[PDB]
């Protein structure tokens, strides 16, 4: 059943493929994961196999020469379902003890078909319509969001630095009633005998004006304080929602891909996928 | 805002005064006022109040405030304008000044030009920063001291550095539009104090230093012999410049090598040079000082190397995470062991928590042995959400990276806090790898607590000679081997084919196994090094060992090649050093200014903040006021990116210390686009439902007032500081229609020689809309018609000036004589009938020649850019025939993404409108012979970048911590190598762009195939 299998009706079997598309496959995938793919028609050999090993891709050329494949000489294997199908069931430690590891996961080409089960190309074209709607929806609405979330990111800034600058001025403020006490014990001291209270009158009504404009710049501080504190609760509150909105992003990215994958197939034409998309 | 919350005050305003007495003064003043004016008020106003037998002069005393900033500053200059002090509330205190007063102008003059006040550097406690800030000052007074050794040539060489190419040696198309290989040239001189300028024309070879062009002047009727007198004495006597420029040949060059005169060969201008005396330039310097600033039991040390243990490292618990416990299923923190971008080991996940409680207190096993941790090796984390027929997604929340070692090479131990950075916009991987180390300095952010393992007090990296006898221990076990064996024919055949691959082409592992095997004999080809470093098992010291012994005495390679091994995917010192050293040794300060937004792009990939690449830009930034101006400028461009704003920071501060009296230059550019920003957001904000007649009116008023007057005139372009602003052309001045609402300015050309160039200067200031996508594609732009000149095509290219300021802030050249194809279109002629009827006679070949041979370099161009589609907006055409496009927007096919298409399309489709300017009027535009020479034009161009594909990929791969959102992955860089067609033969990479243009034009793109039948 296996071995007798053509290599273009194998799974993990891809043909032209880039080596980036086969690198989107792999992405922090587990170690096992597997695909072939055409070799670069500019080097030699014919398949590339990749594979993941220590969260790497590890990439092995298949060369061909009389009838037989392999990795190095001499050439073994009858076939390429006959060299993968042996390192499924054997580890590649015969070959190099440093990747001891089997061909455990295959990426196959007809994964879309087990998730998108309709057969029709109209119907399965219409649900990558929806798919597609939906997810330039959610894709907008996150959008929005970050613009939000940065916006907000710059203007709680500006209000750190202010709070900043308040408890700069507060702090200054304060050192002038100290400033204040200082000097005005030595003479007002003086000036409670000699009965001149015109002389306490006009200091310490400077010195209440030294008091309130502090008031007032501790209570502007203190307003600002619950400035921030709102916005930086909307903050938070902006990057909930990123977060909830995010994994239904990457699902509907994926799925979209799929129904893309599965009219690649069949050969649909461009004209059609992009009044679908 | 100038005041908290207020843009501009109005004249009369009450400032509240604390003397040192104890007492406060409500004060009247003027906005305009000085602060002695106002201190003179203030002490008018003082003898009223209690206790004036206790003041002093107003000598005696300064003022002092808050600002915007925070900062307690001190107004030394009391010139200053009340408006210009940028206070946070209208309050002043008198004090008796202390301390150093030459160090304060200085130190608030730094900090106007980074936009942060020095004073938070002295509070950072991170010795890594204190140590920087002390060890760069190395780089700084070494940088003065090699501008002042032959004084005081290299004093104007510092200031006004000779803009030339790299070579000498002109290309054979350049050389032939030369008379007889000489150029006519005029040389202009001023009278006296008249001003009734005078021309002497001259005729002289290409190769001419400028001493020789000096002498050919005084002869352009008196005794001919005695001329060998004058030309000796009196050649030291002047110097030449640029009319119209702030531009000098003031070194030895051929006079073609020189950009200014490359460009007047080309375009077939006249050069204007104006004749100057040296003593008037030389006396006119500076003389900038460079002063040293005021911050100028035992332990059980122990080797990494003999700690017998596997790595492990505890996760605690995060403060809190920004989650709906509702949508979210489970939290965890994943985990890696990286050493640049590749893993060293597997990684490691924490087990699964409910969101509410992030807490996990448990450790993480790695399998690799602490020995074998290699010095670059980082810990790379985040916290990731879980939500999810049994199937499930996986986000990233926040991200964040610690480096292993320190700077000093010490193993990290014991419980440390690393504050979270937030995921970058369409970032999918739980992972971020290529973002930088460190913990977020805003500490209201999600805090994940961890702890590393402890062995002994000081855990050390070990030393270079301590390594190299591991090495030597290490290659005795395993099976001179140099030339013990000898290197097959076949053998050295495929190790000359590997090298060849380009730097995202990966290694397969027999060609890893292959290299490492023949890493003694891979040195007799040694632009393979990249190739080499990549099939070494950086997890493994007994390799990595023995690459260092190689990489010490490794030949130098080319700049280009050396750039490769700066980005992401190299992370090791020694590696990096090498890189360094060939820039050191052969990047010319030509090639150093085209590479500069690179070059300074990755230093963000830096561990440390010290480092060797560092030192090298610092120091030829200090040493080349041209690179010094853009080095500033994009450095202080992400002042408001958090990730480097400490970096660029204390890197900018080293700058300003040591650029001398530039940066008083570069405080009114500063000034001025501050002025230009704030205008632009009330323009946004405050005039958003205005009229764009009553925004002028607003706009207009706004920049009549003197203040900005005095700010947006006389100054240097950040677009080019040779180029000096004059005054505003303030009638001319518009608002574009644009979203952002783009302001088109307009400057006089203050030279005395300006008509000879250009009298007015037009530049578009854009404050909404991010310009760093258009500034690297204007630059690509500008490096492929290079490759393009010096192998013979004349493809002429419009890489107009652009760059980006500040947070989407940038400044746009505005070319003169230049139209939109709508503006000409307003029937499929209608182009063709403008180009002829703006060139009508004689010269009407050579218009729809620059036509042509520009329509094929931005064919090519955009196809291998993936360019934002082409309409008659983006696309330009002058005067003279000159096609050229604007408004790039996004590069490399951002757009795939929202998308289902894997596709490369075409951005420049050339509609039949086009076809009919290259083909002369003719009907069947398709089939003429102009078209098929364009098609040759178009496939000679594609090839000739094909063939310089390494640079471009290098160049892209040291923007991937930009920050960029077209350049976040190598996935996204590996659109170019699909345009360029890198993995398939020259032959094929032809027929696939042939294929590609033939479907984008629906059959209009002749093939191959051409019938004579
Ligand atoms: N966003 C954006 C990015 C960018 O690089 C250029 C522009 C841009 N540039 C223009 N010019 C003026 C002529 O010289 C070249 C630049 C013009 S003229 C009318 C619109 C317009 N838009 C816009």
């Amino acid at each position: 059943m296996n071995n007798n299998m053509s290599l273009q009706d194998a799974e993990w079997y891809w043909g032209d493929i880039s080596r980036e598309e086969v690198n989107e496959k792999l992405r922090d995938t587990a170690d096992g994961t597997f695909l072939v793919r055409d070799a670069s028609t500019k080097m030699h050999g014919d398949y590339t196999l990749t594979l993941r090993k220590g969260g790497n891709n590890k990439l092995i050329k298949i060369f061909h020469r009389d009838g037989k494949y392999g990795f190095s000489d001499p050439l073994t294997f009858s076939s390429v379902v006959e060299l993968i199908n042996h390192y499924r069931n054997e580890s590649l430690a015969q070959y190099n003890p440093k990747l001891d590891v089997k061909l455990l996961y295959p990426v196959s080409k007809y994964q879309q078909d087990q998730v998108v089960k309709e057969d029709n190309i109209e119907a399965v074209g219409k649900k990558l319509h929806e798919y597609n709607t939906q997810f330039q929806e959610k894709s907008r609405e996150y959008d929005r969001l970050y613009e939000e979330y940065t916006r907000t990111s710059q203007e709680i800034q500006m209000k750190r630095t202010a709070i900043e600058a308040f408890n700069e001025t507060i702090k200054i403020f304060e050192e002038q009633c100290q400033t204040q006490e200082r000097y005005s014990k030595e003479y007002i001291e003086k000036f409670k005998r000699e009965g001149n209270e015109k002389e306490i009158q006009r200091i310490m009504h400077n010195y209440d004006k030294l008091k309130s404009r502090i008031s007032e710049i501790i209570d502007s501080r203190r307003r600002l304080e619950e400035d921030l504190k709102k916005q930086a609760a909307e903050y938070r509150e902006i990057d909930k929602r990123m977060n909830s909105i995010k994994p239904d992003l990457i699902q509907l990215r994926k799925t979209r891909d799929q129904y893309l994958m599965w009219l690649t197939q069949k050969g649909v034409r461009q004209k059609k996928l992009n009044e679908w998309l | 805002g100038e005041l908290w919350g207020i843009h501009l005050m109005p004249p009369r305003i009450l400032v509240e005064c604390l003397l040192p007495n104890g007492m406060i003064v409500t004060l009247e003043c003027l906005r305009e006022a000085t602060l002695i004016t106002i201190k003179h008020e203030l002490f008018k106003e003082a003898r009223k109040y209690p206790l004036h037998q206790l003041l002093q002069d107003e000598s005696s005393y300064i003022f002092v405030s808050v600002t915007q900033e925070a900062e307690r500053e001190e107004f030394f200059d009391e010139t200053r304008r009340l408006c210009d002090l940028r206070l946070f509330q209208p309050f002043l205190k008198v004090i008796e000044p202390v301390g150093n007063r030459e160090e304060k102008i200085l130190n608030r003059e730094i900090g106007f030009a980074i936009g942060m006040p020095v004073c938070e550097f002295d509070m950072v406690k991170d010795p890594e920063v204190q140590d920087f800030r002390r060890n760069i000052l190395n780089v700084c007074k070494e940088a003065v001291d090699l501008r002042d050794l032959n004084s005081p040539h290299s004093r104007a060489m510092y200031v006004y550095p000779p803009n030339v190419e790299s070579s000498p040696e002109l290309p054979k198309h350049i050389y032939n539009k030369l008379d007889k290989g000489q150029i006519i040239v005029v040389i202009w001189v001023i009278v006296s104090p008249n001003n009734d300028k005078q021309k002497y024309t001259l005729k002289i070879n290409h190769d001419c230093v400028p001493e020789q062009v000096i002498a050919e002047a005084i002869r352009k009727l008196l005794s001919s012999e005695q001329l060998k007198l004058c030309v000796l004495e009196y050649q030291g006597k002047y110097i030449l410049k640029v009319c119209g420029c702030d531009e000098y040949f003031l070194e030895k060059y051929p006079l073609s090598q020189y950009k200014y005169i490359r460009s007047c060969i080309m375009l077939g201008r006249m050069p204007n040079l104006m004749l100057m005396a040296k003593e008037s330039l030389y006396s006119q310097l500076p003389m900038d000082c460079f002063t040293m600033p005021s911050y100028s039991g035992e332990t059980s040390t122990k080797s990494l190397w003999v700690i017998n243990s596997a790595l492990r490292i505890k996760i605690l618990c995060a403060t809190y995470v920004n989650v709906n416990i509702r949508d979210i299923d489970k939290i965890y923190v994943r985990t890696g062991i990286y050493h640049g971008g590749e893993p060293l080991c597997d990684n490691v996940n924490t087990q699964r928590v409910p969101c509410s409680n992030p807490r996990w207190n448990e450790w993480l096993n790695y399998d690799i042995y602490i020995p074998d941790l290699p010095r670059a090796a980082r810990l790379c984390l985040s916290i990731c959400s879980v939500k999810g027929g049994a199937k499930e997604e996986h986000c990233p929340l926040a991200w964040g990276n610690i480096n292993l070692f320190d700077y000093t090479d010490t193993l990290v131990s014991g419980k440390m806090a690393l504050n979270l950075w937030p995921v970058p916009h369409g970032l999918e991987d739980l992972l971020n790898p290529i973002g930088v180390t460190g913990s977020n300095p805003n500490k209201e952010t999600p805090c994940l607590e961890l702890e590393f393992d402890w062995f002994s007090s000081v855990v050390k990296f070990p030393d270079m000679s301590v390594i190299e006898e591991h090495a030597n221990w290490s290659v005795s076990r395993e099976a001179r081997l140099a030339r013990d064996n000898e290197l097959r024919e076949n053998d050295k055949e495929q190790l000359k084919a590997i090298s060849t691959r380009d730097p995202l082409s990966e290694i397969t592992e027999q060609e890893k196994d292959f290299l490492w095997s023949h890493r003694h004999y891979c040195v007799t080809i040694p632009e393979i090094l990249p190739k080499l470093l990549l099939s070494v098992k950086w997890n493994s010291r007994d390799e990595v060992a023995q690459m260092y012994c190689l990489v010490k005495d490794w030949p130098p390679i080319k700049p280009e090649q050396a750039m490769e091994l700066l980005d992401c995917n190299y992370p090791d010192p020694m590696v990096r050093g090498f890189a360094v050293r060939c820039l050191e040794k052969y990047l010319t300060d030509d090639k150093l200014s085209q590479y500069l937004i690179q070059l300074v792009q990755v230093l963000k990939y830096e561990q440390y903040l010290d480092n060797l690449l560092v030192r090298f830009l610092l120091k030829k930034a200090l040493t080349n006021q041209r690179i010094g101006h853009f080095f500033f400028w994009h450095l202080k461009s992400e002042m408001h990116n958090k990730t480097v704003s400490q970096r660029f920071g204390l890197l900018l501060e080293s700058y300003c210390r040591a650029c001398g009296m530039y940066l008083k230059h570069l405080n009114r550019q500063v000034e001025a686009m501050e002025k230009l920003i704030n205008l632009t957001d009330i323009l946004k904000q405050e005039k958003k439902d205005e009229t764009q007649k009553v925004q002028m009116k607003f706009l207009v008023e706004q920049m009549r007032r003197p203040d900005f007057m005095d700010a947006l005139q006389g100054f240097l372009s950040p677009l080019n500081p040779a180029h000096q602003l004059g005054n505003l052309r303030l009638e001319e001045c518009r608002i574009m229609s644009s979203a952002k609402r783009p302001l088109w300015l307009n400057w006089e050309n203050p030279d005395i020689m300006s008509e000879l160039l250009f009298q007015n200067n037009e530049i578009i200031f854009k404050n909404g809309d991010d310009l760093r996508q258009d500034m690297l594609t204007l630059q690509i732009i500008r490096i492929m018609e290079n490759i393009w000149q010096n192998q013979g095509l004349d493809l002429r290219m419009l890489p107009y000036g652009c760059l980006s300021i500040g947070d989407c802030v940038g400044l746009i050249e505005v070319v003169r004589n230049s139209h939109t194809i709508m503006q000409i279109q307003c029937n499929s002629h209608t182009l063709h009938q403008w180009l002829k009827d703006k060139n009508k006679g004689e010269i009407y070949d050579a218009a729809i020649d620059l036509f042509t041979r520009s329509c094929a370099g931005y064919c090519v161009a955009t196809f291998i850019l993936g360019i934002g589609d082409r309409h008659n907006s983006n696309i330009m055409v002058k005067d003279d025939g000159q096609l050229f496009h604007i408004d790039f927007g996004h590069f490399l096919d951002h757009k795939k993404k929202k998308f289902g298409y894997k596709r490369e399309r075409v951005p420049f489709v050339l509609t039949q409108d086009f076809l009919i300017v290259i083909s002369k009027g003719a009907q069947e535009c398709t089939k003429t012979r102009e078209f098929e020479r364009f098609q040759e034009m178009c496939y000679k161009a594609y090839l000739a970048i094909r063939q310089h594909a390494n640079l471009f990929i290098n160049l892209f791969s040291m923007m991937l911590g930009s920050g960029m959102p077209e350049l976040q992955s190598f996935d996204d860089i590996a659109y170019i190598r699909k345009t360029l067609a890198l993995d398939k033969t020259e032959q094929e990479a032809l027929e696939y762009f042939m294929k590609q243009m033939n479907d984008a034009h629906h059959g209009g793109w002749t093939t191959k195939m051409d019938w004579i039948f």
